[PDB]
């Protein structure tokens, strides 16, 4: 009937436009969200022990550059070693040539830094735009070093935006390095408990199930943002004249009939990769980083300098645990309408 | 306590060889390299090794004699007067920590 069809698709389309649009309704939203954060955890938590600054071309180009993090500031440098006595040596890693297995190059290391400031400053800036929307722009700052014939700082303007597509691409970018590039770790000298202290080990070889878990937690979170551009353009319209079958035409009913189960199953398949996004999640979050990605409130490298000594290195910092129990009040919301979603397709399977 | 190398011989013969042994070699590196002269020189860089990989990259100063070994050792082989002098080994320790050591042979 007509008040029964209507009903169905105002349930439908009431879901629709809380999942598509919502921020803290929408597991969508924050599934994907929890994506963004693990990524900014997992390098929060690991980063500074990753070595960088290998060579690219040859030994005889021997650069280095320095990356920025604010916060209680800290500085990485890539390419450089720290001598026996203690001082700076600009012959370090980029003695040694950047490979898999190895060490990350300049370029390599500036992507993920870069990536990394654009997410960091988008989720503070504006945080992550609703999946449906367009996003909004907003300007990043990546401050990185040189060494002079003196200390050269440059502080970089990126036009970016906010919109998960954009800031699923730059955690994406983190991850796939680390994930595809494997460059070794580096030790405490004789802090987290994954840094050993003894030898130096691989960082696919510490954290290859957390890497799996962070990268499938980023495919997973941009096929929920393609299901819900799917159920953006897919909205039924609601049966106005009942009575008249030249308005209301079975062609255009079983058209629409149809229309709502293509919303019903981007719904499912949307809720469906948001509770993967959260199993994923686990994977991450229960090995090495298990005491480290979730929180956040003094530990070291030879490549690395503070301007206090405080600095969060070691821990996540991400928020992290407040998105996952949002992901679950919001998930339990719709699972309970689910009884609403069943007697929709059963009723558009008919026509 | 210090790295320190041996050449073995210690004054060579031309066309002969030489063997570049490396004392108290410290356990957990990243990687080290051999360097022609004094200095540690990119340009001078004979070859440079990292511990996970099993191959050696050579660099602009490798003439071709020149055999790493994985306990740090450097074996010259068909030896020629231009061989002359100093020979400078740097290690990258698992901490990013350097240590430096050079070695000379005399050809005669």
């Amino acid at each position: 009937s007509a008040q029964a069809i209507n009903q169905a698709v105002n349930n439908l389309n009431e879901r629709a436009k809380t999942l598509a649009g919502g921020t803290t309704n929408s597991p969508a939203y924050q599934a994907t969200l929890l994506a963004l954060r693990s990524v900014l955890g997992l390098w929060n938590s690991m980063g500074y022990a990753v070595i960088c600054g290998g060579y690219t071309k040859s030994p005889g180009e021997n650069n280095q550059k320095n990356f920025h993090y604010t916060d209680n500031g800290t500085t990485i440098n890539c390419g450089g070693s720290t001598n026996s006595n203690g001082t700076h040596s600009s012959n370090g890693t980029n003695t040694l040539k950047a490979d898999k297995n190895v060490s990350l190059s300049i370029e390599q290391y500036e992507k993920i830094h870069e990536s990394y400031q654009i997410l960091s400053k988008a989720l503070k800036q504006a945080g992550l735009a609703p999946l449906n929307s367009k996003g909004e722009k907003l300007e990043a700052h990546v401050t990185t070093s040189k060494y002079q014939q003196q200390t050269k700082t440059t502080t970089s303007v990126i036009d970016t935006t906010n919109d998960a597509q954009n800031l699923l691409t730059q955690a994406q970018t983190i991850v796939n390095t680390l994930k595809d590039y494997c460059p070794m770790l580096i030790a405490k000298s004789s802090t987290p408990s994954w840094q050993t202290a003894g030898g130096g080990k691989n960082s696919c070889e510490t954290f290859g199930a957390e890497f799996s878990a962070a990268s499938d937690m980023i495919n997973n979170a941009q096929k929920i943002v393609q299901e819900t551009q799917q159920l953006s353009a897919n909205q039924p319209k609601n049966i106005t004249q009942p009575h008249n079958l030249n308005l209301n035409t079975p062609s255009s009913l079983t058209a629409l009939a149809q229309k709502m189960l293509k919303n019903a199953q981007s719904q499912a398949e949307i809720l469906k990769l948001a509770n993967q996004v959260e199993s994923d999640f686990n994977k991450l979050s229960s090995g090495h980083l298990k005491d480290y990605i979730g929180k956040c409130d003094a530990i070291s490298s030879t490549n690395m300098t503070m301007q206090s000594q405080k600095n969060n290195w070691g821990n996540g910092c991400a928020g992290v645990e407040e998105t996952l129990t949002s992901l679950k009040t919001s998930a339990a919301d719709f699972n309970n309408q689910t009884p609403q979603i069943n007697q929709a397709q059963n009723l558009a399977n008919t026509l | 306590a210090k790295l320190t190398i041996e050449s073995m011989p210690l004054s060579v013969a031309e066309g002969k060889e030489v063997l570049l042994l490396v004392h108290n070699l410290p356990q957990h590196l990243f990687g080290y390299s051999w360097y022609k002269g004094e200095r540690v020189d990119g340009n001078s860089q004979i070859v440079g090794y990292v511990i996970g990989t099993q191959q050696a990259t050579p660099g602009a100063a490798y003439s071709g004699r020149e055999t790493i070994y994985t306990n740090a050792s450097l074996l010259i082989q068909n030896v020629t007067q231009n061989d002359i002098g100093f020979y400078t080994l740097q290690v990258i320790k698992s901490d990013l920590v350097n240590e430096e050591a050079t070695g000379q042979f005399h050809v005669y």
